[PDB]
Parts: structure tokens; sequence; C-alpha cells
RNA sequence: UUUCAAGCCGAUGGAAGUUUGAGGCAAUAACAGGUCUGUAUGCCCUUAACGUUCUGGGCCGCACGCGCGCUACACUGACGGAGCCAGCGAGUCUAACCUUGGCCGAGAGGUCUUGGUAAUCUUGUGAAACUCCGUCGUGCUGGGGAUAGAGCAUUGUAAUUAUUGCUCUUCAACGAGGAAUUCCUAGUAAGCGCAAGUCAUCAGCUUGCGUUGAUUACGUCCCUGCCCUUUGUACACACC
């Protein structure tokens, strides 16, 4: 449906075709995906998949202190900024994005004391939006802090090496890591 | 209109504009002796100086309040843990600004005194206030 | 030349001043817009009349948010700045206040002998600096 | 501190020091452990004996100090 | 100690328990109790007080 | 109105001093605004059971319930005085 | 009149709803004023959603004590909301209910039934708030 | 779905689900568990004095180690101005809480006058997180804050030892911490203010409250505690 009354999901191409199927633009799960602000700085960019998991992972992690008073602002204001900078839907993009860092077949960790038993276990669908999501943002607010950057550049940047496919992105590169252990010892 | 029709922060700047026209509102040179010995740079609206904004604000919270005490337009009506507190005991730098303001605003008629304590607003001063909140309400629209 | 003992120049006016024994990081500012020039500007590129009106504030008074303001001074009579206090005068006084009341017991003047606080604050696990 | 309206003078050491003052200067330290009192003009000279916890630490009382406490 | 009605200053006679002597944190709106410690048992007496 | 209030213990008490009012000084001549409930004059706080010693882990929660009514009466005529006849129920504290 | 209730976190939306003008009353003083920064685009959200647009059709008229911006903006909406299927037109008003129900459209915290929600702290043994602890499949 | 049992799994209806959330309840007994400093109390003791009174100094000592809290190493933001908002509780019975009006004046600070409230008033929208906008631009700084020195109150006797705090000035350790270890299961930790309790008077504590509020269990292999059945015993002052 519409997000802050302009954009929706009518002007939007959808890619991974299951992700139809269980999470839906209604409200579970809400397909409209933007993040990327700190104070006032129009950057270049937008993006972070699923506004409800945005509320989830991306609150706690930051990198912000306070919790959803900031997080609202981070959301909203950054959607002018794709808007005329690539003039696209700063939903579609990331469209692209969510699936890409999302894993079809994820490992489990059972610990038998200092041993890391990395089994594989199906994903498929829900767990791979917030998890995927917590990529982003674990990945997020370590670079904020360990190099000049804010939270609103990070996340920014990030998303479309994530979407194309980069090394310089962490959370199509920890999907890599995490996929293909599974399908190894499987 | 009325003082709610403008906003809060631009009402304050606007109505101080025609507050340093009337001979009657002085600096008594309070707030040249903080602002500069800081470090703080405050452009024309932020600026104050000083008793101008100041009286514009005080002035705009008998509108919306109404009832009275100098003392109760000083700090809003008790809480004053922040910043610091003065009720009974001898009055501060918050104190001298307060009791100069609504005497120079009483030497004009915008402020009266009502006989429950302190202060209302009354003819000249409402005229002041809300004929200023609608030429700033014509350049909002 | 502004300070005794001390000049400045060349680096940012509120970094060059923090070099004085009387003028600090969050107390350089203070005196800085008192002359009106803005804490980006360096120190040689002040013009004659910025350089005239910082040292006046200065070696003069400071203030912050001071609306009730007497000039009293210690009452003992050995010297008396008590306006503001520069490098060359703030190493005399408060060195020899301190050894007066040591001379005589005054139990700050014991406190200084020993090395523990003279305020008094907290004393059990503070005493690391002092 | 109280200066303005009763300065806290401890009106035992008035007595002490009209009595010691004008005899002869004593040479041996007096004790007086008082703290709160304000210091007058005819205590000076004569060695008051304040303690501290562990120790003492001899005064020598100016016409310079009187104002303050012993403090 | 304490419950002689002349003290030498002002503030010297403090407060004290009338069961025991203790001293140490008593109550104003209750003169009795040790401490904390008969608060709560002269409330399984009777009654109640916040 | 001339306040009358009253206050007791549990609520056995208060429901026969409370209707009595209504029944035997209100009439016709007495317009009372009426017999309330309100809140309780009440006063709860939670504490630990043991009063300080051994034992972190105990509790027990206190109150003191003591259940006010008003009952206001409003006309101050011939029939305020007849509120004497009543003083039954000793546990009520009735106040004037 | 028609009015009705409506809170979370604590709040008194008293909801006065009236045919004839449309103004937008909140306390004494209007909408615009009441709520200056951002999320009072909330208390205009319930007028335009039952299908026809609002200051030509009906009045609203509240009063409001207790709640934050945060708060306030859904107590006004959900009193508004709940003095919408308890009005009276000429089929009438009370299928709005599933309309309401249907604003916040199948994960059901609607604008029919309430926030019911009440911030208060943070809780001991294991990781807690609201919405149970550890699932691989959420 | 399960034997067409009990139950589970999810869904509908509603403000609220599987004892709704949180208190209150602690069986039978054991640990010769702790309390003789609460009072009560057997017996042992001491009695010109392990009684009593006066006052000071100690409990704040220190040359290191251990445990628990508080605060920071930051743009996770700081600094200046403006603006929007909660709930639980307190307040003389003859020393209250507090609104007001003027006057000392570098602070901690009450005699007096007037008005409200016995809790209708008052503490509390001069309530933060947060939001708007601007500036600083990653440097021990515009970071952080210990410590020291410098101007006073018609009372709280009075604050050197041993009070908080307000303005200028002093501007450290510290730049995310080894071996190792603890807590955090769905509005009840984190983060955030606000109020009570003792109190003439010294909170970061205890006690109570609301606001904004989530990452993650596939699975019990290993670890620690507890329960049931089966199983070996030479174990029995409690099964050191």
């Amino acid at each position: 449906i519409k997000l802050f009354n302009k954009w929706s999901f009518e002007e939007v191409e959808v890619k991974d075709a299951s992700l139809v199927d269980y999470v839906q633009v209604r409200q579970p799960i809400f397909v409209a995906h933007t993040a990327g602000r700190y104070a006032n700085k129009r950057f270049r960019k937008a993006q972070c998949p699923i506004i409800e998991r945005l509320t989830n992972s991306l609150m706690m992690n930051g990198r912000n202190n306070g919790k959803k008073l900031k997080a609202v602002r981070i959301i909203k204001h950054t959607l002018d900024i794709i808007n005329v900078l690539t003039d696209q839907n700063p939903i579609q993009v990331v469209v692209d994005a969510i699936t890409n860092t999302g894993p079809r077949e994820d490992t489990t960790r059972v610990g038998g004391g200092g041993a890391a038993r990395r089994q594989a276990v199906d994903v498929s669908p829900l767990r791979r939006v917030n998890q995927a999501i917590a990529l982003l943002t674990i990945g997020a607010r370590e670079a904020a802090f360990r190099n000049i950057k804010t939270i609103a550049e990070t996340l920014a940047e990030e998303l479309i090496n994530a979407a194309k496919g980069s090394s310089t992105s962490y959370a199509i590169k920890k999907k890599d890591e995490l996929e293909r252990v599974a399908k190894s010892n499987r | 209109v009325s003082v709610r029709d403008v906003a809060a922060q631009d009402f304050i700047n606007a109505y101080a504009s025609f507050l340093q026209r009337q001979g009657k509102l002085e600096v008594p040179g309070y707030v040249d002796i903080v602002k500069t010995s800081s470090g703080n740079e405050m452009p024309p609206q932020d600026a104050e100086g000083w008793f101008y904004k100041r009286a514009a604000s005080v002035a705009r919270h008998i509108y919306m309040r109404k009832q009275v005490g100098v003392g109760k337009l000083n700090k809003l009506y008790g809480g004053a843990k922040s910043r610091g507190v003065r009720p009974y005991k001898h009055i501060d730098a918050s104190g001298s600004i307060n009791r100069k303001v609504l005497q120079a605003l009483e030497k004009i008629g915008i402020v009266e005194i009502s006989p429950k304590g302190g202060r209302r607003i009354s003819e000249n001063g409402q005229r002041d206030l809300d004929r200023i909140a609608a030429q700033t309400l014509e350049e909002d629209e | 030349r502004l300070l005794n003992t001390n000049v400045d120049g060349n680096i940012k006016i509120v970094y060059a001043l923090t070099t004085i024994k009387g003028v600090g990081r969050r107390y350089s500012n203070l005196v800085c817009k008192k002359a009106d020039v803005d804490l980006h500007k360096r120190a040689g590129e002040l013009t004659q009349e910025e350089l005239e009106r910082i040292v006046q504030i200065m070696q003069n008074p400071t203030h912050y948010k001071i609306p009730a303001w007497f000039l009293n001074r210690q009452n003992d009579i050995t010297d008396g700045k008590d306006y503001h206090t520069l490098a060359n005068n703030v190493e005399s006084k408060l060195r020899d206040d301190l050894e007066r009341l040591k001379k005589i017991r005054a139990h700050r003047g014991i406190r200084h002998f020993w090395g523990l606080r003279v305020r008094g604050q907290h004393t059990k696990t503070t005493g690391r600096r002092r | 501190r109280g200066m303005t309206s009763k300065p806290a003078g401890f009106m035992k050491k008035l007595r002490a020091a009209k009595l010691a003052a004008p005899e002869n200067e004593k040479p041996a330290p007096v004790r007086t452990h008082m703290r709160n009192m304000i210091i007058v003009p005819e205590m000076i000279g004569s060695v008051v004996g304040i303690y501290n916890g562990k120790a003492f630490n001899q005064v020598e009382i100016r016409p310079e100090m009187l104002g303050h406490y012993l403090g | 100690n304490v419950w002689f009605s002349h003290p030498r200053r002002f503030g010297k006679g403090s407060r004290q328990c009338r069961v025991c002597s203790s001293h140490t944190g008593l109550v104003r709106k209750y003169d009795l109790n040790i401490c904390r410690q008969c608060f709560r048992e002269k409330a399984n007496d009777i009654g109640f007080h916040k | 109105k001339i306040r009358i209030t009253l206050t007791s213990t549990k609520v056995k008490q208060l429901e026969n001093v409370s209707s009595n009012i209504v029944k035997n000084a209100e009439q016709h001549n007495l317009v009372k605004k009426g017999p309330v409930r309100l809140p309780t004059k009440v006063l709860k706080i939670s504490t630990r059971k043991t009063p300080n010693g051994e034992g972190s882990k105990t509790w027990e929660t206190y109150e003191m319930r003591i259940h006010k009514r008003y009952i206001d009466l409003e006309a101050p005529v011939q029939i305020v005085k007849r509120i004497t006849q009543i003083t039954i129920e000793p546990g009520v504290d009735v106040e004037v | 009149s028609v009015q009705t209730f409506g809170k979370k976190k604590s709040a008194t939306a008293v909801a006065h709803v009236k045919a004839g003008k449309g103004l937008i009353k909140v306390n004494g003083s209007p909408i615009t004023l009441v709520e200056p920064e951002i999320l009072r685009f909330k208390v205009y959200e319930p007028l335009l959603l039952v299908g026809l647009d609002k200051f030509s059709n009906i009045d609203i008229r509240v009063r409001v004590t207790g709640g934050g911006h945060v708060s306030q903006v859904y107590a006004i909406r959900q009193a508004i909301a709940k003095g919408l299927v308890a009005y009276h037109q000429k089929y009438v008003d009370e299928q709005s209910k599933n309309e309401l129900k249907k604003a916040f459209t199948s994960y059901d915290r609607t604008l029919l039934i309430a926030d019911s929600r009440r911030p208060e702290p943070k809780k001991f043994g294991g990781k807690g708030a609201r919405s149970r602890f550890q699932k691989s499949y959420r």
C-alpha cells in the first residue's frame, strides 16, 4: 500500500517469487523498503529492506542510542534522496537486494564443548527477511564506528553493492558465507 | 486571527520587531553579558539582544495561560528544577529579568494587574499580539 | 603579543590559546567571542583591530552569565588579582597561599602536608590523582 | 559564611583570650580542639592548639589572618 | 546517651529506639522499631502504616 | 452543601450507615445530591517480609483499605439536625 | 449527541461527532496548531478512510488530556473511529467496523480495536519485552 | 492430528487466551543453617568496676588484593536556541508542603507578608528520552571529567576533620580492555526521566513508577542444579 502517501508497491516489480506468497505488502510482512539518514545530509541512494523489520534488527544495532524515535526519521527522510538521484522508487531497488542478502539454506550451530558443529537447515521466505536486515545493520553499525562515516551514508551506499553483487558489500558476502557452508556440510 | 494560528518561534521573532519600535521597552543590559562571553554565535532570530525577544515570549504566555503572577511568568509556574529555583529567597538572574519586563510592558498598557495576585493581559496588549499574528499568517499561506 | 610570558599564533584561536595557564579549551572561546572573533579563525590571521579587542578582555575581567558582581578582595595583604589571572600571576598566588596556612596548623594546611583532599570529597577511593 | 548578623565566635575562647593575653604570652601550645570559632584580635600572638587527627602542627597567629574561622 | 533531654548542642541528642537502644535508621512516623527490624514485626502484630 | 463524610474498615459496617442516612436524614425536606461511592482512602506499598537481614528473596504486599463514602447533604434546613439519631456501628468514623 | 471513548498508553479521548460544519477542534485550538510536528496526519486518517472526504461532511470536536505526541495521535484517531460506527446517517453506520478492522489490514492491530499497549519496563530471565524469544522461523 | 480418549496444533469471536499479566499461599521435614545486637531467656560470669558521665579523635585510615554499582573512551554524539508529552506517590495538629511581592547578593540560605490545600491546591508540561534547524568534522578534540585555587547568608549552634552546589580557571587516566566470567525467555532487562523510603542535614543505594522498546530455540550433544524409573554398593554421627 501507500508508504508516506506517495510511493506504493504497484509501481514496484518483485524479483523472488516465493516472497510474493508469504510476505504481503498489506501488512504481514510489509514490503516497503527505506532507511539511511541521520541528522541533515542528503547523500545519495537510500534503501534497507522490509519496514516492519526496520523496527526490528535495524533499531537496536543502529548505530544510534534511542529506539524507535530515532528509527522513524532514518526511514522517512532518506526517501527523497534516491528519488532525485537515480530517479527510482525507493522500494524497487532493494526488492532486488533483499533476495541477494537473504540465504536459501543456512547453517545452525550447536556447541558440543569447544566444537562448532555447523550443520545445514533450510530457510524459505520468512527468516530470510529479518536475518538479512540483521546482516545489513551489523555491518553498518560497525562501519559507522570504525571509520569516519555516519549511519546515514553507510546504510545508503551498501545496498546497490548488495543488489548488483560486489565484494565491497557485507550483507551479500556473509549471505554467501552461510549459504555455501550449508551446501558443503549437508 | 489569534496567537494560536501563527507558529510559536516565528511569532516571537515577528512581534519582537515591533517591540523594538516602542520606546517604553529598553534593554537594562544583562544578556549582552552572557552570549558574547561564551563562544556562542546566534544569528538574528536566535540572537536575542534581548528584551525584545524575551518580552514577546512572556507576553505570548499571558495569551496562552493568562492567570496571575510575575513569578508564574518568570520560570512556567513551579518547576524550575531545571536551571534554578528561587521562590521565597532573594531573586536571582531570572528574577531581575522578568520583574523588569512586565513593569515595562505595564507602562505601555500591554499588561495590567488583576486583583488576585499578579498579571493579566489587557486591551492594547492583545492588539499588539494578534494583529502581528495575522500578518505572519498571510506570509505563511 | 597578548599574554604575560606566552604568545599565541598560527593554529586556530581556540587551540592556540590552550597552551596558556589561564586560558584553556572551553575557556578560550569565552574570551574569543567577547572580543568578537570566531573559532575557526587562526591567531596568525588576526588584524590589529581583532588583536586589540581580545587582549582587553583577557587581561582585565572575564565573565559568563553574571548579573550580580562585586569586586571584593582577599583581606589578607599579599596580592590581589581577582579580575582575570593569567600565566605568571596564577603560578605565584596559588603557590604561596598554600604555604601561608601550611606554616600554621590550619587543617587545610595539614591536608597539604599529607596528600589527602583539601575539600574532603568522599575520601576512600579518590586519591590516585591528589 | 557567618559574618552578617551574629558571626559564630564561641564564647568560651573569648574568656581564654582575656585571661592569657594581658599577663604574659604563654610559650607552650594551649590545646584548643574547637574549630567552630571566628578568630578575633585578642588571640594574636598566643599559640592556639587545634587538633587534626593523628598529629598537631604549631600555630603562629598573625595580625593579617583575622576574618576567617580556624580552618 | 540520647534519652537525656538536654544535649550540649542542638544537633548531639539524635533519635533512638524505644525497644532496643539501636540507632541505625529509625522511622519518623514511629519513633519505635530497632531500625528497619520491628517495622515488619509490629505490622504482623496489628494493622499497618506506610 | 453541609459536608458529612464517612469512612470505615470494610464493606459490612459501611452499607448500613450509608443507607441509613438516605433513609433517616433524607425524606422530602432534605434533598441530598446523594449517596456516592468514591475511591478508597487506601495506602498500599510493596516491601519485603523479613525486615533486612537474611533473605533478599522474600516479599509482602500491604494495604490499609479504609473505605470512604462522602454522601453529601445539600439542603441545610431543619432535617440536618436529625443525624444525631444514628449513633450505631462504631468502627465507622463520622466526620463533619 | 454521539460521543465515544478510546484510549491507549493512558489517554481520555472525548470525541464528539456532529452533523454540520467540519472544523476539527482539539480542546480549544484547531488540529494544525495543537499538533504542529510530523505525526498529525494520523488524526486526519480515519476521516477520508470511510470513502468520502471530510470538511464538507462531518464536524469533529474532541477534548483530550493524557498522552504524548506518540499516544494522542492514536487516542483521538481511535475515538473518531469508535464514534464512526456509533454514528447515524440513513443507511446508518455499523458495518464501518469491518472497514476500520480493514484499516490496518491482515495483521490486525486495527483502528476498531485498541492498541492494547502500555510501555512499562524491561524484564528479568532470558530476553524479553513483547513477542516471545528464540525462533529460527519468524 | 491422535485409538472416533486425554492432549496438542492453529483459527474465529472480542478489550483480553488456554491457571490472561503480576502479587498472595511455602506441605511434610532436614541442613545441631543464621539470629543471645530486637525482645524474651537457662546457666556461666564481671561488679570502687567487661557499670555510668564528660569531651575529643577513630569508623573517611594505607604500601596492595577482591566483589558490587556509577561514569567515559563519542557524530552511538556534543553545543546553542525553540517546541511537544506520562504515571506511581508525598505534604504540622498547633514547627507542614507551596503559590505570590519586594529587598541583600559570587554560592549552599529564612525572618516576614499574602493566597490555596488537608489534600479540589501544590510538588511536576521551568518532565527527559525525543523532534526541528544550525555549527564542530575525527584530532585526545568542539570528546571526557577527577583535582586545585580564587568573591557570601538576621538561620540549620556550627560544616577544617566530614556537606552539596554555582561562575571563572586547572583540562588526567582513558582512544572499547588478556586469562576468564555474569546477566538479559515477551511490556517484568537495555535506554530514558520522575517520585517515595530513612532524613535537622550528605545517594550513585534501597523502594516504587511511567515513557520509546527489539536481535533470537533448529535442538537438548556438552556443562550446572532439580525430578521420576531402572541399576551397582563393603556406603548409614546423617549419608564431607
